[PDB]
Formats: C-alpha cells, sequence, structure tokens
C-alpha cells in the first residue's frame, strides 16, 4: 500500500486537524452515479 | 424530513456557511497548493 | 418498388426520466421530490416497459436515482464515526 | 521502468499534481513540451 504525505508545515497541519476534529466541519461525501440498483429478468422472446 | 437532510447536507447552506469561519479562511489561503473543496458537499435545492 | 426503413442507435449512455415537474434540471433536490405529496405519506409504484423481443435471457436495468451520502467524523486520534444516509430506499 | 519518485517529482513540477491523487492534467496544461502528452510507457516479451 502506497501513500503520499504532503510535506505540510507541522504547525499549520497541527491547526488543520484541531479545526478538522470539528463535527461542525465534518466531512461528507456522495456517490457519484447516487442510486439503488435494481436488476429484473426478461425471459427469451418476453416483451412486456 | 428537514433533519437528515440538513444535517446530511441534502438541503441547507452550503460549506461557506456551515464551516467554522477559521477553517473557510484556512482554505481559500491554501486552494492553490491544497485543495479541500471535494471534501465538504454543497447541496442544490 | 422499395420501403422504407427507420431506426436509430444510442449506445453507451442511459435512458432518463427525471423526477421534476418540467423534466428540467433547476437542482439536485428536485422540486417534486420535495413536494409534501412525496413526503407526508407513502406510495406503491408500478412500471410497465415493453420492450423488443429477444432470443435469449436479458435484463432490465433500472436505476432508482436518489441520494447516497456519507458524513464522516474523526473526533480523536485513530477514530472514525461514518453516518451514511441514503433516500429515498434507505438501507 | 520508470520509479515512483520520478514520476511524482514531474508530475508535481508540472502541474501541481501528486499529493492529491495521480489524474489527467487539463489539456490546456499538458501542452507539446510537457511530460505526460509525451511520456509513453511500452513493454514486449522476447525469447527466454
Amino acid at each position: 500500500l502506497y501513500a503520499t504525505f504532503f510535506p505540510m508545515a507541522h504547525n499549520t497541519a497541527s491547526t488543520l486537524e484541531a479545526m478538522l476534529r470539528n463535527d461542525t466541519n465534518d466531512q461528507s461525501f456522495n456517490d457519484y452515479l447516487s442510486a439503488a440498483n435494481m436488476l429484473y429478468p426478461i425471459p427469451a422472446n418476453a416483451t412486456n | 424530513m428537514m433533519p437528515q437532510w440538513s444535517y446530511m447536507h441534502i438541503s441547507g447552506q452550503d460549506a461557506s456557511e456551515y464551516l467554522s469561519p477559521g477553517l473557510v479562511q484556512f482554505a481559500r489561503a491554501t486552494e492553490t497548493y491544497f485543495s479541500l473543496n471535494n471534501k465538504f458537499r454543497n447541496p442544490t435545492v | 418498388d422499395s420501403i422504407t426503413q427507420k431506426k436509430f442507435l444510442c449506445d453507451r449512455t442511459l435512458w432518463r426520466i427525471p423526477f421534476s415537474s418540467n423534466f428540467m434540471s433547476m437542482g439536485a433536490l428536485t422540486d417534486l421530490g420535495q413536494n409534501l405529496l412525496y413526503a407526508n405519506s407513502a406510495h406503491a409504484l408500478d412500471m410497465t416497459f415493453e420492450v423488443d423481443p429477444m432470443d435469449e435471457p436479458t435484463l432490465l436495468y433500472v436505476l432508482f436515482e436518489v441520494f447516497d451520502v456519507v458524513r464522516v467524523h474523526q473526533p480523536h486520534r485513530g477514530v472514525i464515526e461514518t453516518v451514511y444516509l441514503r433516500t429515498p430506499f434507505s438501507a | 521502468n520508470m520509479t515512483k519518485d520520478w514520476f511524482l517529482v514531474q508530475m508535481l513540477a508540472n502541474y501541481n499534481i501528486g499529493y492529491q491523487g495521480f489524474y489527467i492534467p487539463e489539456s490546456y496544461k499538458d501542452r507539446m513540451y510537457s511530460f505526460f502528452r509525451n511520456f509513453q510507457p511500452m513493454s514486449r516479451q522476447v525469447v527466454d
């Protein structure tokens, strides 16, 4: 597993950390496709 | 459904409004060399 | 003497039917998605698809578009708490 | 055969890309004499 870290100044990283540990500053994301996926069978030669 | 919507940022304010003023300040300041934009969602209603 | 045949092809895309009063994109959270009619009470849904027949088993792939979100909380060193929410169609 | 170090340095030096993921740079910034536009990795097999 590889991971690259921005060589951020330690006093700066510390400040950012403190701010980000606040629930108010919680990060949040959404899945791009954003959907419930469903598959329904269509027997051969079926039309409806 | 307002409660869950706001908390999950599906509705309500945008990051520049709900993030602490300090973070927003820091964000703008370092935007050029270290971005935080994609980490906070901004609802569109 | 000839006969004309017309058809179309539309690969690599998905047919879309937005739940918007005018079918337009005016925001992620659609206007109909905010209608009290779909908030204060539940409803059943029926869909019927008519398709060209194919001499082999196939599948109807329906994407129900919703919000699939997560809020992450890191209160202390080595701690990660997540709140997941998917609506409609909640887990 | 290019190293992780070197790839990182060239992506940063040319596009500031590297500390927050690797991805194809905007074409307006990936000009004719830029690194990515000209980077061509290759492989082949020969009898042992």
